């Protein structure tokens, strides 16, 4: 009964041939209907949404802490000696840094010396476009010292005393709010409170904080922050090739042959914590340069 | 080597019954009129077993529920388990830190097949429970006369080549040779079908051992007188117990309803597999390795699996067996409630089954005019007129004249089932006189009788003289009865209105067409007559003492006749009526006479009036019935005497050349074979009936209908639906719910066909397209296991769209309970639009939260990834693991919305197959608060505090419940024009490719 | 700010919605 393939009066696979081009050109017709009504329903809803601002902003509250050696378990693991071992780091290393060198940000007409100390907010009107492309402050990668070099194509970095330096999520709008002069216990910090966004890193419990000995930052000015010289941000399309801030950190007495934990926490008033999201304005790493 | 045993109980039963007293005492061994010692009897007792059948097979409980976990449909679900668990080993050893998502869905769906295997389970064994709640019985002991004195034992304790005595009341113990029997009348209706009581001779008088008189049934009850024989068969050797372990012995077969199963499960796994197949294939065409095409593979099969269906079909099926439970429709199996209505020919039974085996008053012949008195079961019928002096004399002379009383509880019963002592006419005539004339108890007190003359072997007839107590005439009253023939040689006198007139033949010619009336239909007759005798010549003190001539034998006032018939059950006419009405060939099977048979057919429906039979064609002509042509004649009688010299297409011609088949005289052995016969056609068979030798015919059928109480045990047990009522209507009301439900379980399995298109299309597209999960596992089950199990289950209760008692059977080979129409319509059309709804939901979320719907393709390898917490948007904005994350489940749980909002309209549409939804109206209240609970349910699952923590369903934000209503407004507008269309143009478009 | 949605308001509603339409719909099959 499973033969019914065809047959002298006209039937495959089941059916005629008469029938099986009537159920095509009706399926091929009902199709093509019910994709032109998703794709103009689509356009509605692409008609409701701006080209300058996200609608719903608040699944992005707490900003993330990023850092630049994307590591398939945020660990840093490699050998001092073998070059082969961190090529995985240098690699990402240089290519995040590629956009920052002196000769990509070389026109005048879209980048803005903002300047050598760290200062209030620059808010460039609204995010409308009745202006034209704003401007996107300049940084130069001399800011992060130690951590930059004026090396060639290859940055040469640190094999003993590894650098990763830290990013904050780039968020449209977002207008960082660093901790009040009344700071509740914040790890000894530079006074310059007022126009930087702190970021401290430790250990995580008794072990991790005291096998890492010495800890060096770098940023604008020699501060372990971000300026807030650099926000808001207003968006891709109104600023194109934008350079969020940076700001390095390095461990310089290590406990080598030994994985330790180091926990880098941003702090201020708009910058939230996750105990699921252990990124949400926190950061983790687990490094361990075994020799 | 059973096959060698089944075969040689099919073979018709034989016997030495026909052999000389000496012969049969020689060949057993023992003494006439004294039997055998009791040592002797002892030693056959503990020689082959005692006189009792051998138990039926008991069925352990934990084998049976072993049953219910397994099948086909929980097959499928427990494949689909243990692929779980395969992939899920796959994706444990292969892959750093592997999903919990196909072991969380391994043991769920083990978990389902579980638990229906549990409801379906309490579900028959509550039937059985119910029906073990009926065995009643009673032990009953034999007299068995033994080394010369008669003894009382257990009728465990008979053995073989002993005699036996039974008095009237007394059931036969085992099969006997009568030897010695003074007016013995046993009832045989239980085995052979016979419906008056065939009296039974010593003499040999017929070669078949059922028809003759020298052999006593086992199973079979003495009616009246007293009767001695010897024990031919014991135990299970007897007929009946051959009968019965033939009937366990026999095979059940496969219901229409999982016929319809497997081919719903074969289309099922045949899409399922074609698309995992092809998709496994583009996945390796693609990018992935073998690994995860593997994993794919696996998910899109399994995906294609209704879990839910099992669960909802099995309750659907519960609920009507629940109605059928209500009316004392008792189904002993939970999917036999469906096989009524795919039921196109009913071999029902006659006697117990079809009439209501027992003797009643029929017709009468007073004043030269036939009066029918009420035969119905219950008495609801017309009456006649009884208010002339003919029917006050008659009515006086069957109370008076005759050995019919009540007994000692008659009293809070009805005038029909109560019990009455002596001859079974005699008790139909009581019945009729307690009945349609006041009472018998007085009335036959107040005229005292002197004296007696009981009916005698040859020249039948039965008198009585009796006091009159008349204020007007002191004259005694003679009154006398018998065969017609007997009385018309024995009167002169005829009574019209009161008054007496001479045997004229004018008159007297119309009561012999009148007694040909009655008697041609199938009925007994008798004559009734009175004579007033002149209190001159014997006064009120002589004594008529019986020996001499006293009475006028002649010259006597004839009042009228008084036929009787085993009648019909009440609505066992309008009942056959109504199967024929639905398309249904009935079938008349049993082991009477022809005579009676053909008779009862024209009563039931089963012979339309008009039609004539091969033999009345040429009674009509005049002509021998071998020149007729049986083409002619739409109508015929098979003889069982015939039917044994038959061959199988000689009975396939007979079925299809006759619409109007009555088998007669049909050994229990050759009702299998007509069952058989029936079925060899292809068609559904269902057998209505309640002897022992309906066991067979009811086992083999499709369906067994049985008797709750004037059916034998034996078949009661071998069928598969009981009713507890015996009401003949139930079968009508079977085969409505049948198509009722199957029709209904059509929708309810299309609608959770229709949901799988967008449960499966968001993984395709996240194969394809490379872009977020739009909905996830957890989400699935709260769809397939959650919200839509109320609306499935509210599509059960849904009512008739058009009259299903008008429409013929279904075909079995052509309306298929899930055909290409179905999946065309679900899998084609309806899920297609809910899938496109749901990706709607899903953009929408996404290019809301920042990322375009463009921005989101081949997004997934970032995006899956837990370390890259700085994933780019449309916006420039950099997204952690958690927050975006957090959009994929609060996008899982709109979807799932979604999935709700367009099952609204999905359940609306297939609420109704071809009428409108304001035709058939929203009045299913049920499926009312199926939307309402379905709807308040997810909504409780996205807001519950925890849900984003425990079943990572995040809350909504209020637009997002709107994301999908034009939708389902379009699911809905679509599928009402569609039936519009299949109304106006019931043609062949949009009727034969959309209306499934 | 409009980085903060109130999802408790929202999330209220959904529950006493969840609860008024399901205690409609046992009114609904209780016809009396
Ligand atoms: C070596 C290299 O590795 C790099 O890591 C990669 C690499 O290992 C490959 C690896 O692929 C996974 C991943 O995409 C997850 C993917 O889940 C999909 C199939 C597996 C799941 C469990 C899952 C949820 C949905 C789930 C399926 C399993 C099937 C389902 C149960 C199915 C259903 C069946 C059903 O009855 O209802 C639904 C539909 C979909 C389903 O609900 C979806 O399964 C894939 C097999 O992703 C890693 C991140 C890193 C670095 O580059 C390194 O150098
Ligand atoms: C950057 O690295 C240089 C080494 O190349 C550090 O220079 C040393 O600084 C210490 C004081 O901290 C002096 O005692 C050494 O003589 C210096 N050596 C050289 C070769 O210059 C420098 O301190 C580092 N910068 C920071 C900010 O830590
Ligand atoms: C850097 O860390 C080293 C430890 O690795 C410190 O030197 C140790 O000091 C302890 C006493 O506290 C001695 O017992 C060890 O022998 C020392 N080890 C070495 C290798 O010198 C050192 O003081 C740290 N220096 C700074 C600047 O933090
Ligand atoms: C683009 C779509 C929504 C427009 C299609 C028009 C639809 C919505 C209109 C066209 C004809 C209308 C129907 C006309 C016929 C009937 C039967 C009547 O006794 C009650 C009104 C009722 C039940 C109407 C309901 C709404 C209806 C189906
Ligand atoms: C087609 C019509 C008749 C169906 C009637 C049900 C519709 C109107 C109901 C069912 C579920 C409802 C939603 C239930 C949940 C939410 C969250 C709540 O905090 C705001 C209201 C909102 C957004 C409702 C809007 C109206 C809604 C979509
Ligand atoms: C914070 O307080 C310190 C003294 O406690 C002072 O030197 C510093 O200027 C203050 N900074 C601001 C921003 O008020
Ligand atoms: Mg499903
Ligand atoms: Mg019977
Ligand atoms: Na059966």
């Amino acid at each position: 009964k499973k033969f019914i393939w065809n047959s002298e009066k006209k039937e495959f696979l089941g059916r005629t041939g008469g029938s099986w081009f009537k159920i095509l050109l009706f399926y091929v017709i009902f199709y093509g209907c019910l994709a032109g009504i998703f794709i103009g329903t689509i356009q509605v809803m692409l008609l409701t949404i701006s080209e300058f601002k996200p609608t719903y902003q608040d699944r992005v509250a707490p900003p993330g802490l990023t850092q630049i050696p994307q590591s398939q378990k945020t660990e840093i693991s490699f050998r001092p000696n073998d070059p082969q071992s961190y090529e995985s780091y240098v690699v990402s290393i240089v290519r995040f840094l590629e956009k920052y060198k002196d000769l990509a940000q070389k026109d005048d007409m879209i980048f803005e010396d903002c300047g050598n100390v760290p200062s209030e907010l620059k808010e460039r009107g609204e995010y409308n476009n009745e202006r034209g492309e704003r401007k996107v402050c300049r940084f130069r990668l001399e800011w992060l010292g130690n951590c930059s070099g004026l090396n060639d194509e290859t940055y040469g970095y640190k094999d003993g005393k590894p650098c990763v330096i830290i990013k904050l999520n780039r968020v449209l709008g977002f207008k960082p709010k660093p901790p009040k002069n009344e700071s509740l216990e914040t790890y000894p910090v530079m006074k310059y409170n007022p126009y930087v966004l702190p970021v401290h890193c430790t250990g995580k419990r008794d072990e991790d904080k005291e096998k890492v000995g010495t800890m060096e930052y770098f940023g604008l000015g020699g501060y372990p922050g971000f300026p807030l010289q650099y926000y808001p941000y207003y968006g891709k399309l109104l600023q194109p090739k934008y350079l969020q801030p940076l700001m390095a950190v390095q461990f310089t007495n290590l406990t080598m042959d030994t994985e330790i934990r180091i926990e880098c926490k941003a702090y201020g008033e708009n910058i939230g914590y996750s105990e699921k999201d252990r990124f949400q304005g926190r950061f983790d790493v687990k490094i361990e340069v075994k020799s | 080597k059973e096959r060698d045993m089944d075969e040689l109980k099919k073979e018709v039963s034989m016997d030495d019954h026909k052999l000389s007293l000496d012969e049969l005492h020689r060949k057993y061994g023992t003494d006439l009129s004294r039997g055998l010692t009791p040592a002797r009897a002892a030693e056959i007792l503990a020689r082959d077993g005692p006189n009792a059948l051998t138990p039926p097979p008991t069925t352990p409980e934990w084998v049976k529920f072993c049953r219910q976990l397994f099948g086909g449909f929980s097959m499928l679900l427990w494949i689909g388990a243990i692929l779980c668990f395969l992939a899920y080993g796959i994706q444990a050893a292969t892959e750093e830190e592997p999903q919990n998502d196909n072991l969380y869905l391994g043991v769920v769906l083990s978990a389902v097949v579980i638990i229906t295997g549990c409801f379906s389970y309490y579900q028959e064994a509550k039937s059985s429970k119910i029906m073990e709640s009926f065995k009643n019985m009673v032990p009953q002991q034999a007299l068995v006369i033994r080394n010369g004195e008669k003894m009382s034992i257990n009728a465990e304790e008979v053995v073989v080549g002993d005699l036996v005595e039974v008095k009237g009341g007394d059931r036969i113990p085992a099969d006997l040779r009568i030897i010695s029997a003074n007016g013995c009348k046993v009832d045989n209706s239980s085995l052979t079908g016979e419906s008056e009581p065939q009296t039974r001779s010593p003499d040999f008088t017929n070669e078949n051992p059922l028809e003759t008189r020298n052999i006593a049934f086992f199973s079979t009850n003495c009616v009246e007188g007293t009767a001695r024989g010897i024990v031919v068969y014991t135990g299970d050797r007897t007929v009946m117990g051959r009968i019965a372990t033939l009937a366990s012995g026999l095979e059940g077969g496969q219901t229409p309803i999982a016929a319809e199963i497997e081919h719903f499960i074969h289309i099922i796994t045949g899409v399922a597999v074609f698309l995992g197949v092809s998709f496994f294939i583009l996945s390796l065409i693609l990018e992935y390795t073998w690994l995860e095409a593997v994993i794919f593979l696996i998910g899109i099969i399994v995906a294609n699996v209704p879990e839910g269906l099992l669960a909802t079909v099995t309750v659907c099926l519960t609920l009507t067996a629940k109605r059928m439970a209500r009316k004392n429709c008792l189904v002993k199996n939970l999917e036999a409630v469906e096989t009524l209505g795919s039921t196109s020919t009913i071999c029902s039974d006659k006697t117990g089954t079809l009439t209501q085996n027992r003797m009643t008053v029929a017709h009468m012949w007073s004043d030269n005019q036939i009066h029918e008195a009420d035969t119905t079961e219950n008495q609801s019928g017309v009456s006649f007129d009884k208010t002339s002096a003919t029917w006050l004399a008659l009515s006086r002379i069957a109370g008076l004249c005759n050995r019919a009383v009540f007994q000692a509880n008659q009293e809070n019963l009805p005038i029909l089932k109560r019990a009455v002592a002596g001859d079974a006419s005699e008790s139909a005539l009581l019945k009729c006189i307690e009945l349609c004339c006041g009472s018998v108890k007085e009335m036959r007190e107040r005229y005292t009788k002197i004296v007696e003359i009981p009916f005698n072997s040859t020249n039948k007839y039965q008198l009585s003289i009796h006091k009159n107590p008349n204020t007007a005439e002191p004259r005694h009253l003679l009154v006398m009865k018998g065969a017609p023939e007997r009385i018309l040689d024995r009167c002169s006198s005829i009574l019209i209105h009161g008054k007496e007139q001479p045997l004229d033949e004018e008159l007297k010619d119309a009561f012999q067409n009148a007694y040909l009336e009655l008697g041609g239909l199938g009925e007994r007759v008798l004559g009734f007559c009175h004579l007033f005798l002149p209190d001159e010549q014997f006064p009120e003190g002589f004594q008529f003492d019986t020996d001499d001539v006293n009475f006028p034998l002649d010259n006597l006032c004839f009042v009228g006749l008084i036929s009787m018939i085993d009648p019909p059950r009440a609505a066992v006419p309008d009942a056959v009526g109504k199967c024929r009405s639905a398309g249904i060939k009935v079938i008349m099977v049993t082991g009477d006479h022809p005579i009676t048979a053909k008779a009862i057919a024209k009563g039931v429906g089963i012979i339309s009036e008009g039609n004539e039979t091969v033999e009345d064609i040429a009674a009509r002509l005049n002509i021998p019935v071998s020149q007729v042509n049986p083409r002619d004649a739409k109508a015929c009688v098979v003889h069982g005497s015939d039917l044994k010299d038959m061959t199988s297409e000689q009975l396939d011609d007979i079925l299809k050349y006759h619409t109007e088949i009555v088998f007669a005289r049909t050994s229990p052995q050759q009702k299998l074979i007509i069952v058989e016969g029936c079925q060899r056609q292809g068609a559904i068979v269902a057998v209505t009936g309640d002897g022992v030798n309906d066991s067979p015919a009811s086992k083999k059928a499709d369906i067994g209908v049985a008797m709750g109480i004037a059916g034998s045990d034996v078949s009661k047990q071998a069928a598969d639906m009981i009713l507890l009522d015996d009401n003949f209507a139930s079968i009508v009301t079977g085969v409505e719910e049948g198509r009722l439900i199957f029709d209904n379980l059509k929708k309810s399995i299309a609608y959770t066909l229709t949901s799988n298109i967008p449960e499966i299309t968001p993984f395709l597209i996240f194969i394809i397209a490379n872009i977020p999960l739009p909905l996830g596992t957890v989400t699935i089950l709260c769809i397939d296991l959650g919200t839509d199990m109320v609306p499935a289950i509210s599509l059960a209760y849904e009512q008739a769209e058009s009259d299903i008692m008008k429409r013929q059977p279904r075909n079995p080979k052509t309306d298929k309970l899930v055909n290409e129409q179905l999946i065309s319509m679900a899998y084609g059309q309806i899920g297609m639009i809910q899938a496109l709804g749901g990706f709607f939901t899903y953009f929408v979320i996404l290019a809301e939260n920042g990322f375009l719907p463009i921005h989101l393709l081949g997004l997934r390898v970032n995006w899956d990834d837990r370390w890259i917490n700085d994933v780019e948007d449309s916006y420039g904005q950099q997204w952690t693991y958690e927050q975006r994350k957090i959009v994929e489940f609060t996008c899982h749980t709109p979807f799932f919305v979604t999935i709700v909002v367009v099952q609204w309209a999905d359940l609306v549409i297939c609420k109704t197959r071809r009428n409108s939804v304001f035709q058939q109206g929203m009045k299913n209240k049920i499926l009312i608060f199926g939307l309402f609970e379905e709807t308040a349910l997810a909504a409780f699952l996205s807001y519950c505090p925890g849900m984003g923590v425990a079943l990572r369903m995040y809350p909504l934000k209020p637009t997002w419940w709107f994301c999908a209503f034009p939708y389902s407004l379009l699911i809905f507008v679509y599928d009402e024009v569609r039936k519009l269309i299949i109304r106006r143009r019931p043609g062949g478009w949009v009727e034969k490719e959309t209306y499934y | 700010d409009p980085f903060y949605y109130d999802y408790e308001t929202v999330r209220n509603g959904g529950l006493i919605f969840a609860a008024l339409a399901f205690i409609v719909g046992l009114i609904i099959i209780l016809s009396k």
